[PDB]
Parts: C-alpha cells; structure tokens; sequence
C-alpha cells in the first residue's frame, strides 16, 4: 500500500508540474521564493532539534545493538560485562557530540528585528544551522549504528577468546572516526554564521 | 544487521555462547585417550557438558545413556532458545522441529504394524518432534483414518498433498514412501519460508544448508531404492525434493537410476558431490560436508541460521561422543579417530 | 507573494506536520512489530 | 434415512431407560469429525433400543 | 512578526513532546515487561529487582511531561514565530530523544532480565547499560529546557 | 483575521482524535489482553475475575479520551479564534496519540502477564505494577491536554 | 464567507464516514467472530444461540453508526455554515473511526471467546464482560458525536 | 452556488454506488464459491442449500444498483454543488458499506459452508450470522436513500 | 465557453478508454485463472472440455459489456461538448469498468474452483453455472448503470 | 484556444503508449509461453512447432499496437486540436492497457496449456479455444481505438 | 509561445530515455541469459558459441536504441518547436519502454532455452523461433519511433 | 528569458548523475563479481588473476562516467543557456542510467562466469564475450552522451 502512495504522489507531482508548465505558469512552482519567504527560525530551530534528535536516535540504536548481544554473550562468559562497556561508551559519545553542537547552535538564536528579518545574514544563518544540524545528526546516527554493529561483533568475539577484543576494538575506533568528523564539519559550516539580528 | 538485535539480540549471543562449547580437535583427542566410560564422563565434565551424567554413578553407565543425556541437554538448550523467540524467529524454530515430527510420525506408525507396545515405541521417539496427538497415531492402520482423525490439527497437515491412499492400509514399504514424501513437501515449504520471510544474510547461507539436506535426502532415496525397492521412476520422482543444488538436471537421472552406476554417473556431473560415491564411507562424506557448511554459517554474524548451524553441529558432537564412547566400551579402537571435527 | 492558497505559512505548517507525522508513522511501525515470546509463558 | 432414525428414537427410546437416552442426533459421512454415529460399542454414545442400521 | 499561525508550532510541539516520549516509554515498558513476565515464571524471586527498566521508561515519560507542561505555559494567541519555532524545537528534541531512549531501554531491558536469571552477574551489567540509555532522554531534555529559556526574550 | 472561518476545523479534529485514538488504544488493550484471558481461563477459570484488570486499565484510556472530547466539544464555537483551534488540536492529539501508546503497552503487558500468571501466581503483583506504569502514560497525556484546554480560551480576542 | 458553497462537503462526507467506518468495524466484528462460531458449533451445535452474542454486539456498533448518519443527514442543507460542516465531519469521524476500533476489539475477542467457551462453560460470562468493555468504546464514540451534533446548529449564524 | 464542476461529484457518486458494492459482492461470491465447490464435491445433495451466501452477496450489488439508478435520475448540468456533494455522500455510503458487508458475507459464508457439511445444525446459525452481515449493507442503503431524498429539497 | 470548456473531452476519452481497459483486465483474469483449471483438469478427464469452457465464455461476456459502452461513449464525443457530458461519460466508463473488473475476479476465482472440482463430482456442473450467473450479473449491473448514464449525456445540455 | 500549443503532448503519449503496453503484454505472453515450451519439449520435442500457437497469439497483440501507433502517428500535427490529442491518448491507452491484459491472459493460458498438452494430446484444441477468448481482448481494444481514431479529426476546427 | 524555452527538455529526455530504458532491458536480456549459459556450458562447452544467440539478440535491441538516440540527438536545437520535443519524447519512450519489454522477453526465454537445448538438441531451432518473436517487439518500437522522428520537423513553423 | 539564472541547475545535476548512477552500477559490478571471485578461488588459487576481468570490466564503466562528467563540468557556465542545461542533463542521465544497467549486467554475468570457469576452463572465453556484450551497453551510453554534449554550445545565443 505504501508503494501505491509513492506512485500516487509521484503521479500527482508530475500532473501538477506538467499542468503548471503547459499553461505558461511554470515559474509559479517557485522553490527560491519559498526559501526567501519562509522564516529563518524554522530552519534554525529545526536544525538544532534534528541535530540533538538524530544524534540520540543513533546513540540509542547502537546502545541496544551492542547491549543485547553483550548480555546474550555474557551468559556463559560473564567476564565481558564490564570490560566491554567501552562499546556502549563509543556509541554513546555520538549523543554528546550532537548535544554540544546543538547548544553552540542555540547560542546563535536571538530575536531579529522585523525591518531586517529576511536579510542576507539572517537567512544565511538559518540555512547554515539547518544543514549543519542535519549533517551532524545524520552523521552521528550513522556512526552510532556502525559502532553498535562493530561492538555487537566485538561482544561475541570477546566471549569467544579474550585476545580478540583488543583486535576488534580497532574497528570500533575506525567506526567512531565518523561522528567526530561530523562534529568537525558541523562546526565549520556554522562557523561564519552570525546571530539573528 | 541493523534490525537484527531487536528480537534476536539475546537469542544469538547465547547461541554464540553455545557454539563455544563445541568440542575442538584437542578436546576430541583427550576423549580418545580414555580407558573407561567413567574416565570419559570425567573428561567430559571439564567441558561445557559438566555434570550432566551426575545422577548415574558409574554402575548403570552405558554408551546409550551418554547418547541419551548428551542429546537431552541439546534438546533442553534448544527449548530454552525457542522459548525466548518471537515472531519470525519462533516460526523458524517451529519449522526446524517439523522435520523431527515427520520422523516421529513415521516411527510411531511402524510400531503399530508390528504390534509393538505403545509405551516403548515412544521412548525411541524424538523429543523435539513432539506434538500433542503423537501417541494417538496408534489408533488406526490406514493413511486416511490417521490423517482425517489425528494429522489434520497437526502442522504436518499441508504436507499430505501427494500421499495417494489407494485403500491399502499399511505395510513397511509405503510408510517409507509417506515419510519421504512428507519430508519432500516439508523441504519445499521450509525453503519457501526461508526465501520469503528470513532476512538476507540468514537467507543465502540457510538456502545452502537446506538445499544440502535436500541433496543428501535425494541421494539417499535414489540409492536405497536399488536394494529394497522396485518402483517406477514416475513414482520415484515424487520422493525427490526440488529446492536443492541437485534438482533440475541430476534428480532426473537419479529418478531413472536403475543401477549403482546410474547414480554414480548422475552425481559425477555435479561438482561438489562428485567423489563421494567413489571411496570411503558415504555417510561420513555427507556429515563432513554438513559440518563444513555449518562452520561457515557461524562466520556470518547477524544471522538466524546460526541456530541451525549450532544444533546440527551439536548433534554431530553428540554423534562423535557416542562413537567414541562406543569405541572405548566395546574395546575396539581401530577407528576411534573416525569423528568429524571442524571446530 | 509565494501563493494565495499555498502561502508561506500553510506550506511550512505542512512540512512540520509532515516531519512529525513521519516520526509518528515510524514509531508506530516500531511498536506494531512488537511480539510476545509465548514459549516462555506456557507449561509444555 | 435421517427422518426414520429420528422417529424410532423418539417413539421407542423410553423403553430402554432415561440413562440410556443421549442426544447426538444427526449424521456426518465426511471425515471432519467422528461424533454423531450410533453404535453400542463406543462409550461416546449408545443406541437406546435394539436398532441396527444396515447400509448395502 | 507575530502571525496568526504562530501558535500552531508551539501547540504541536507541546503535543509531540508528550506523544513521542509516551510512545518510547510504552515500547520500553511493554517490551521489557514481556521479559519480566517470561523470566518470572521459573524464577519468581527476581520480580522486584527486574522492575528497573519500566521505572526508567517511566522516568523518560516524566522528562517528556516536564517539557510539555513548560511549553504550554508559554503559549499565547499573539506570540511570534520565534517563540513558536523555539517551542517546536523544544518539543522535537525531547520527543526524538525520549523515543530513542525508550526504544533502547525496551530492547536492552528484556535481554537483561533474561540474562539475569541465567547469570546473576548480569544484573549490574544490564543496569550499567540502561543508565547510558536513560540519559539520552536527559540529552534531549537539556536542549528542550535551554530552548524554553529563550522563549520570550 | 484572528478568528478565521476555517478555525473550527482544527477544534473538531481535536475533539474527534481524542476519542478516536484512545478508542484505538483501549481497543488494542482490550483485544490483545482479552485473547490471553480467553486462552488461559479454559484451564483455570477460578482466576477469571482477576485477569480482567488489563481490560479495565485499557478501558480507563477511553474515559481519558472521553473527558477531553467533552471538554473540547463544549468549547467549540463558530467564531472562535485560530489559537483556540490549534490548542484543541494539540489537546486532542496529546490524549489520543499518548493513550494509543498506553493502550499498546497495556495490551502487550496484559497478554504477556495473564498467560504467565497461571503458571506462577506471584507474577500477578508484578503484572499490576507494570500496568500502573503503562497506564500513567495515558494519565500524563490527560494532564497535558487539561493544561492545554485550560489555556485554550483564556486571553483570546 | 461565513457559510460558503463548499460547506456541505464536510457534512456529507461525515454522514458517509459515520456509516462507512462503522460498518467496516462491524463487518470485521461479524466475520472474525463468525469464523469462531462456524468452527466451534460443529463440535457443539447446542451453543449456536448462546455464542451469537459477539455478532449482535458487532451489529449494535452499526446501529450506533446508523443513528448518527440519520442525525447528521437531517441537519445538512445548502448554504449551511462551514462550522456546521466541520462539526458534522467531526461527529462522523468520532462514531466511525472509533466504532472501527470497537469492532476490531469485538471480533478478535469474540472469536477467542467462542473458541474458549465451548471448552469451559465458566468463560462465557467473562467473554460477555470483555465484549461489554469492547462495545463501550463505540458507545463512547456515540456519546462524543451526539454531544458534538447537538452543537452543530446551536446559535449558528 | 451551482457551478460547472458540480455534476462531477454526482457522477462519482453514481459510479461508486455500484463499483464498491460490486467489489463487495464479488469478494462474497468468490469466497462462497470456493467454499461451495470444495464442500459439494462429497455432499452434492446440499448444493442448492449452500447458494444462500451467494444470494446474500448479490443482494448487496442490488442495493448498489438501486442507489446508482436513483442518483443517475437526479443528475443535471445546471444542478447545485450541494446536490453533487449529497450524491457523492449517498454513493459512498452505500458503496463502502456494501464492500464491508460483502467481505463479511464472503468470510462467514466460506467458514459456514465448509463446516455445515460436517454439522447439519450449523446451517441455521450460518443464515443467522449472514442476516447480521447483510443488514450492514441494508444500513448503507438506508443512509443512501435518506441522503438522496434530500439532494434536491430546498435548492436554488 | 464556461459550460463546455476545451478540456471537456478529456473525461470523455478517459471514460471511453477505461470501460474497455478495466473490463479487459477483468475478462483476462477470468480467462487466465479459470483456464488454468481447464488445462489442469483435462489431462485426466478430457471428455469434459467443451463444457468446462463456461467460465471463459462468461468472462468474455464482460469484455463485450465493456466494448458496447466504449462504442457508445465513442460515438457521443465531440469537440464542443459539455463538461457534464464528459463527467457522466467518465462515470459510465468507470461504472462498467470497475464493476466488470470485479465480475471478472469473481468469475475467475469461482470458475477455477468449480472446474477443479467438477471433474470429481459431476453434479457440481449445475452448481458452478448458477454461481457464475451471480458473478456475471455483477458486470451486467454496471452495464445497466452505464446505459442509464449514457442516455443522459446529451439530453438537456446547452 | 481549441488547438493549444501543448495539444500534441497527449497525441505523442498516446502514440507511444499504443505500442509500449502492447509490447509489455506481448513480452509477458511470449516469455511465459516460451518457458512453458522450453520446459515441455525436452522430452517430447515433436510438439515444438505445434505448441508455438501461444507465442504467435501473443505476438499478434503487439501488431495490434503497431497498427494504431502508426494510424495515430500519421495524424499528429503541430497545430492540432486538443480534442484530437485527447482521442489519440484514449486510443493509445485503449489498445495498450487492453493488449496488456490480453498478453497476461495468453501468457498464463499458454504455459498452463503447453505443460498439460504434452500429457493429453486433445488439450491442444481447448488451449486454442481459450486463447481465442484471450486474444479477442486485444481485438476489442483495437476496435475501440480504431473507432476513436476515425473521429479525432472528423469535425474539428 | 509556439516554440517555448522549455521545449528542448522533452527532446533531451527523449534522447536520453531511448538509450536508458533500452539498455536496462538489454542488460536484463544479457544477464538473465548469461547466467543460463555459464550454468549450462560447465558440462556442454561445445555449445558455448551456439547458446550465445540470446545475448546477441539482446545486444541488437541496444543498437535499436542507439540509432534512435542518435537520430533524436541530431534534431535538437535551442529554438525548436514544442511539437518537436513532444515527438522526440514519444519516439524515445516508444523505443525505450518497448525494448525493455523485448529485453525482458529475451531474458526470460533465453535461459529457459539454453538450459533445455543441452538435454534436447532439437530445441535450439525452437529457441530461435520463440526468440525472434521476442526480439521483434523492439523492432516494432523502432518502426514507431522512426515514423515519429520523420514527422518531427516536417511542417513545423515559428 | 532564454539564458535564465536557474539554468545551470540542470547541467549541475547532469554532471552529478553521471557519477552517481555510474558509480552505483560499477560498485554493483565489482561487489557481486568479487563475491564470486573470493568464493571460487578458495580451491582454485591459480585462477585469481584471470577472474579480475569482471571487476576491471566494471571499473571501465566508472571511467566512462568520470570522462563524461569531467567533460560536462568543463562546459558549465554562470550565464548558461537553458538548452545547454537540458542537453547536459540528458547526457548525464544517458551515461548514468546506462552504466547502471551495464554494471547490473556485468555483476550478474561475472560471478556466474567465475563460478563456472573454475569448473570448466573453456567457459572463460564465453564469459569474456558475454562481458563485452554487457560493457557495450555503457559504451553506447557514453557514445550518446558524447554526441549529445558536443551539441551543447553550438548555436546557443543570448
């Protein structure tokens, strides 16, 4: 039924675009004026909220992936249940990344005067906070899921042999590069963005 | 591997823990050095079997009681893993036990033709293939009054689709036909279940583990039909499963295989089963290939095929322990190293 | 002006209420896939 | 046949005794169930007067 | 500057802050309560120490209730789009965070209370895992309570 | 402009959804946990009247929806503000989509609990304790909707 | 403006919806629980008129939908208010999409109750009591839509 | 007040009255026919006794036909938009309720004729459940007739 | 104009197309699904072959029902036709099409199940025809609805 | 106004759609019948040119699209009426989505008849007799589009 | 108005479609029949250059797409009629979405034919016979697209 | 009016698509064939470098996408015609969605070819020939896009 709706929305978009284009009014579907006239606080607050939301839905994702297999693998070998908690920690740090980026973004969130409200800088710092919240929340989502998967494999290879956890912790390190790189990119994107003035 | 650990997180990690109790080659060599069944019990007590024969105490300890209790703890571990299963996993666990239900049906309705007592033909039945109307197969002789009375409410009921009851009640010749045909329809249904609802990493490595069951059953049907069967190939082709690696070209030549060479030249064209019928024990070839296919099903992580690969490996472990304890109790040690160890 | 029907405020209420309804449909599909382990509750 | 079996049961059944009298009237020839088929042999039900149904 | 559609975002933020948080708390209560009911038929003396995942899932819903109450005391007829979208962000933050934290507490909790009956050393393990999944609701509550303080300034 | 013509639409949807989604939640809680009663009272029917507590705690969610639906219904008007319609939509969704979650949790916990309480009679107190945490979700949604609906028509123009 | 031309669309679709979704829920409650009657009254044909209770309680839902579709219909009219159309759409949805849930909860309880009450005779009263808790959901939707339809033309200009 | 696009809703209400009742009647006839043709192989004497779910399915399509004819004979070019909305509502009221009545009649009829050969007393229970399943479409018929009686009542 | 715009024959062409499209879909399902049962129950019973083709004739009547209404809507199309005419030609096309589709589903399912079991019991041949009559009057009803809509297409149009 | 600039769009979509969907139907009818032939005559290859009838009757309903997609192609002008484009779109859809159904029916009946006609030799007459009823579907679609296309430029201005 | 600015868009996505939807049908006819060659010629490798005819007839329809894409490409201009863009879109769709069908048919027939031609060598002439009917479905689309493209810039003005 | 400000959007997404879909097809062709290489060179180690030809054959597809995307990139301008953006969008789609097809074909042919070529040494030449017929689809897409991109900025104006 979802494929029927995906086809129906596509057919309605094609029929509306071709009807609007054939009648000489095709510039009325104006995405640029939509970007110019929507409020920058929508993009800013939506970016902050999706940053701290999608970091947590990746952190909590990885936490259950390498938590349920840690508890399952700890039934026969209970000497992993404290040492291997660093796999919970590596997928938990992607939430503090999104938190400390969301607070730094919300510091740039003041009341702009209505005479200069849809200005160049106010609209720039809405766009920048939106996409720099998206590129941090999604990167921490994907990093949390990857660290959870490579910690769920580590929690079972630890219970197999003790000398394997040191060898497969390296894969968790290379997986946890990603959230820190998103942490860097989201600070470079909203680095030149000013407050709302 | 992103949606696996929702319902299957605890289930895999315990089965992965059950995998680490598989006896290695050194733990088998330490069992072949034993002199007494008591020494073999004490050697198994240092493994993850520890104190499973504790209520025996060195006097009533036979080589069949070891095979009883070592498989009984396999069955209780399987029931513990099945009780924590839900959804598609629990249905996958039920589909494993259906193949043991078929063997218990075919073992229960041969104990009534020979008029053996119902209390002793059920202790030989398999505990995982238990359904609630299994003792009540001792009520009728013909196939129709055992289907329409007992086997309709069983989950073996869709598998009676080609068993043609010509009002001949039962000899020992057609119960094997009913057994092979139920197992044929079951292999079809469980392959379609694996292809349909089981996710993709546990799909490709389970279709191979199940097509191997189909190929082994095809070769065993087409090779046991030489000695104790005189049947037509059009009636023999209803016994061979059509899911495997061996079906579309080679089970045709196994259907019209009237001689041993009709089997051997049919299995020479398939690439991974050639050389099985040349040298050595054929049953050991199939068990070795089963363990080599179950070994590389543990190497894929987020898969529910690890349950199948665990319980078949643990059954081979119980068979190897039973073979060793049969060797060290009857004082024959010429083939004590005929066990199969890939772990 | 952007439009007279699909104005600047309606069209960004229907984006907020589409994101929230997407999160709602995802979460309800998570809770709908929640099954009980019945074998650990029976006698057998 | 169905009508016959019933009228005799109603009429004569009283002579055999009230304990003897059970209602499971009706007849299933298909193998869907094995109730609804009289015979004194089975404990499931009993004929309530000496009656045998002969089907050639 | 303060349009007529501006309290839609604040009212729907106050809605979503309890809706998504109660969905997460309901998943964390139901899935981890199935594990309690499945565990405590063979070992019933672990019933009141396995009760911790549904308590933590309840704490999640309390964290969402706090944001919903604190958003609905700043709603007005003539508030700006600034207040409206900042209440929307305060709703979305604690909504997604409570939803994620409740899903994580539900999936960890039943596995933990099942491993705790087989191995007694896994009780401290499941508690130390569930404490990491509990504070994710706090990590959304921080952004929600910071965006609440910038409502009318 | 402050009181448009399309403003009672959101108020009527808020009056509808408060009873619709709580009836969905209570229906799942009655359904899933009544299947368990009908499955486990064919063997031990003496405890038929104590397994009924998941059904009752599921039906409390529909009363939570009914209260908010009546209180939104008696604040609707032709010339109400768009603010009032937005608040009534929010108060309808805050009871409905939270009592839906509470009813899902009550149905799952009740079906898992009345099946395990016939094998272990000590699990009944734990079932009641989990169902209280499942029912306070809908209670929290009721609190949020009452605090919205008190704010609905307060300083409206 | 205040009573536009497209105003009876919402009223007519509410009058349609209050019987469409109600009859869909009652059809699920009739079919799903008629499967159980046709499955268990082969063994126990003496319990036909005793196990007919969930089908009747599914039909009472459809009666609740009929009595709101015949009260929205006589309150319809050309050049009625848009407020009246929104109220009639809300009262259509409150009966229909909650009697849908009540019919789900009557059918999937009543089939298990008919499966169970042929084995245990003491389970029949529990079946009736759970079905009363499942049918009071549609009764609550009826109450919300009657209190809503009472305010459709009340001092509307 | 009476625009040009107004008989579009009336034509959709005339179509949907017979379309969805025919879909419901077709589900009922298909399910009941699979039931009959699998239960009357061994019991051919009660073949004409089991055709009652198929008749109950056909009465749903008759209910759709009556409403579609009455909506068809009230269409017009210069009709109101109120009339088109009422005809759309009267088409959907009988159609999407006869669809549900047909689903119920098909499921109950299949499950009743597959088990009525085993137990002969189940026929008077199957008829009684199919009466409740056919009154579900009779209700949509009543709502459609009461709507269509007011489609042109006070119309300018 | 206003009552008769330029895009008015669009709905008429869609109503002329859909009446044959959906009845051809329904008749194709009723032919294929009930012809599987003919070709499966003839390898053992080939003497009942010209009598088991009842569910393909009764399914091909549905396509004739679509063809008649497609011809009648085709001969009522005009360039300067009313928008009411195009609306109720679309209505007639949908009334024949989406009801003949359902009639074709019912004929296919019932005819497959009837010719599958009519080779076993010879008394089921008079039963499956009586069920296929109720499955084919479903499309006959849509034919009646479209023939009543087509009698009003250009009646009081301006 | 009667002949707009966007008017050849519908005629070009009809001219494409006349052959596109008939090629899909003919592809299905050729593909399943070819699998049926190539699986039925590895044992009896004497029936190779006898069983080619479903492939031929599936290939005819693509010639049915090739006729109308040439007759629509030779009525496409730059300044053509919108009525002509609407009729050419209706004709392309009337041949296409009917020959697609005819190809589905021919493809199912074809392999179901050639896998069974290797057993019974006189199922071939029945297979042809069912495929005639499956191919007159595409013939009916051809008749509908040939009656449309004889009206696309009859009295246009 | 008669030759607008957006008019080469339909010509460009008709030049693109006639190779996209053609090559992704030719790829199906190559892949689905090549897994039937590589699985069959492990036992009969002398039939390797004889069973490769489905791959060749799947490669021919890609040349059918290439010719029409080149002929639509060399009729594109900045100021062309919108009729020309509509005709070129129609020609591109007529080649692409019918060569996709021809490739599906060649792919499904070809592996069934090459797996069967090694058990019976008299099935090769039947495989060629079915495969010519499966391959002419793209030639019909090429005929339709060439008859469109000959009509593209014939009597265009403005 | 004829060279608008949003005109390089189509050329930009055409330059993007010729990397996106082409690298997606090349990645499928390398991944699915490398599974077969790593699965058959367990017991056949000496055929490890003869089996790379599917992976190299799929990498040439990504080289085809790279060339066309760079050659589109060096014709993007700020004051670009909308015709030029349409042509570059068509040339990007013509390489991307045809290299995706050729990558699907090479990925499905090559693993079966390296699985059968380890069992039969004479199947290698047939595998190489089917892979040439599969790579020529992406070659056709590159030919169409290079003939198309050469027409962007020929008679553009304003």
């Amino acid at each position: 039924f979802s494929h029927f709706l995906y086809y129906l929305v596509l057919i309605v978009v094609i029929v509306y675009g071709l009807y609007k284009l054939f009648t000489g009014h095709g510039s009325d579907i104006n995405f640029g004026k939509f970007l110019l006239r929507t409020s920058p606080y929508m993009w800013a607050n939506l970016g902050i909220a999706l940053c701290v939301g999608l970091s947590v839905v990746g952190a909590a994702w990885g936490i259950f992936i390498t938590g349920s297999s840690m508890i399952g693998a700890g039934v026969r070998a209970p000497r992993i249940t404290t040492k291997n908690l660093i796999s919970i920690i590596f997928c938990e740090v992607v939430a503090i990344y999104g938190l400390i980026i969301a607070i730094v973004f919300s510091s740039k969130l003041t009341v702009a005067t209505a005479e200069n409200m849809y200005s160049k800088s106010n609209l720039y710092t809405g766009y920048s906070l939106f996409w720099a919240g998206i590129t941090v929340g999604a990167s921490n989502l994907i990093c949390g899921i990857a660290v959870g998967i490579t910690g769920a494999t580590a929690a079972i290879s630890d219970a197999a042999d003790s000398a394997l956890f040191v060898k497969i912790l390296v894969i968790e390190i290379f997986g946890s590069i990603l959230g820190l790189l998103g942490l860097i990119v989201g600070l470079l994107m909203a680095g030149k963005a000013s407050e709302f003035q | 591997g992103v949606y696996f650990n929702i319902d299957n997180g605890f289930i895999e990690g315990v089965v992965r823990g059950y995998r680490n109790g598989l006896l290695s080659n050194n733990q088998y060599i330490n069992l072949t050095q034993c002199d007494t069944l008591e020494d073999l019990k004490l050697q198994l007590s240092s493994t993850d079997y520890g104190n499973f024969l504790s209520s025996v105490s060195s006097e009533s300890l036979t080589t069949s009681l070891i095979q009883e209790y070592a498989s009984s703890k396999l069955y209780h571990e399987f029931n513990y893993i099945r009780d924590q299963s839900s959804g598609s996993t629990r249905k996958f666990m039920d589909y494993i036990t259906y193949g043991y239900m078929i063997d218990n049906v075919a073992l229960m309705i041969t104990g009534t033709i020979h008029d053996r007592d119902k209390g002793e033909i059920l202790q030989r039945c398999h505990p995982l293939g238990w359904f609630d109307t299994l003792p009540t197969l001792s009520v009728a002789t013909d196939l129709e009054s055992l289907y329409e009375t007992v086997l309709v409410d069983t989950p073996l009921a869709p598998y009676f689709k080609n068993c043609f009851d010509t009002a001949e009640e039962l000899d020992d010749m057609n119960i094997e036909i009913i057994r092979n045909k139920l197992y044929k329809a079951y292999l079809e249904d469980f392959y379609n279940f694996v292809t349909e609802e089981i996710p993709e990493p546990a799909k490709e490595c389970m279709q191979t583990l199940l097509g191997f069951e189909a190929d082994r059953r095809s070769i065993n049907i087409a090779l046991n039909s030489l000695q104790s069967s005189d049947i037509d190939p059009d009636l023999k082709s209803d016994l061979l499963p059509n899911i495997g690696k061996l079906y579309p070209l080679a089970t045709f030549h196994l259907a019209q295989a009237q001689d041993f060479e009709g089997v051997r030249a049919a299995l020479a064209n398939v690439y991974e089963y050639r050389g099985f019928l040349e040298t050595g024990n054929l049953e050991d070839h199939f068990y070795q290939l089963e363990m080599e296919l179950c070994r590389d099903a543990f190497t894929q992580q987020f898969a529910i095929s690890t349950v199948w690969a665990w319980m078949k490996s643990k059954e081979q472990e119980v068979r190897n322990i039973t073979w060793i304890a049969e060797c060290i109790a009857q004082n024959q040690r010429e083939r004590i190293n005929n066990y199969i160890s890939v772990y | 002006i952007l439009s007279s029907i699909w104005t600047e405020g309606l069209l960004m209420c229907l984006i907020v209420s589409a994101l929230l309804l997407f999160i709602l449909i995802v979460a309800l599909s998570w809770i709908s896939n929640l099954d009980i382990t019945y074998g650990a509750l029976e006698k057998s | 046949l169905s009508k016959c079996k019933s009228e005799l049961i109603d009429a004569f059944g009283f002579l055999g005794g009230n304990a003897f009298m059970k209602d499971k009237k009706g007849k299933i020839n298909k193998q869907d169930t094995s109730l609804h088929q009289y015979a004194s042999l089975v404990d499931t039900e009993y004929e309530p007067f000496v009656m045998y149904i002969i089907n050639l | 500057l303060c349009p007529v559609y501006a309290p839609f975002f604040g009212a729907i933020g106050c809605a979503s802050a309890i809706i998504f948080t109660s969905l997460g708390a309901a998943y964390g209560t139901a899935k981890s309560g199935v594990g309690i009911c499945a565990t405590c038929v063979l070992r019933p003396d672990l019933l009141f120490k396995n009760i911790v995942p549904v308590i933590m899932a309840g704490i999640i819903a309390i964290y969402g209730l706090v944001v919903s109450v604190l958003v609905c005391y700043s709603l007005g007829q003539k508030q700006a789009l600034y207040t409206g979208f900042i209440q929307l962000g305060a709703g979305l933050s604690v909504g997604l965070s409570g939803l994620a934290a409740g899903f994580a507490i539900g999936i960890v909790g039943d596995a933990g209370v099942r491993g705790s009956s087989q191995q007694p050393r896994l009780f401290v393990g499941m508690i130390l895992i569930l404490i990491f999944a509990e504070v994710l609701g706090l990590y959304g509550l921080i952004v929600a309570l910071l965006l609440n303080s910038r409502a009318t300034q």
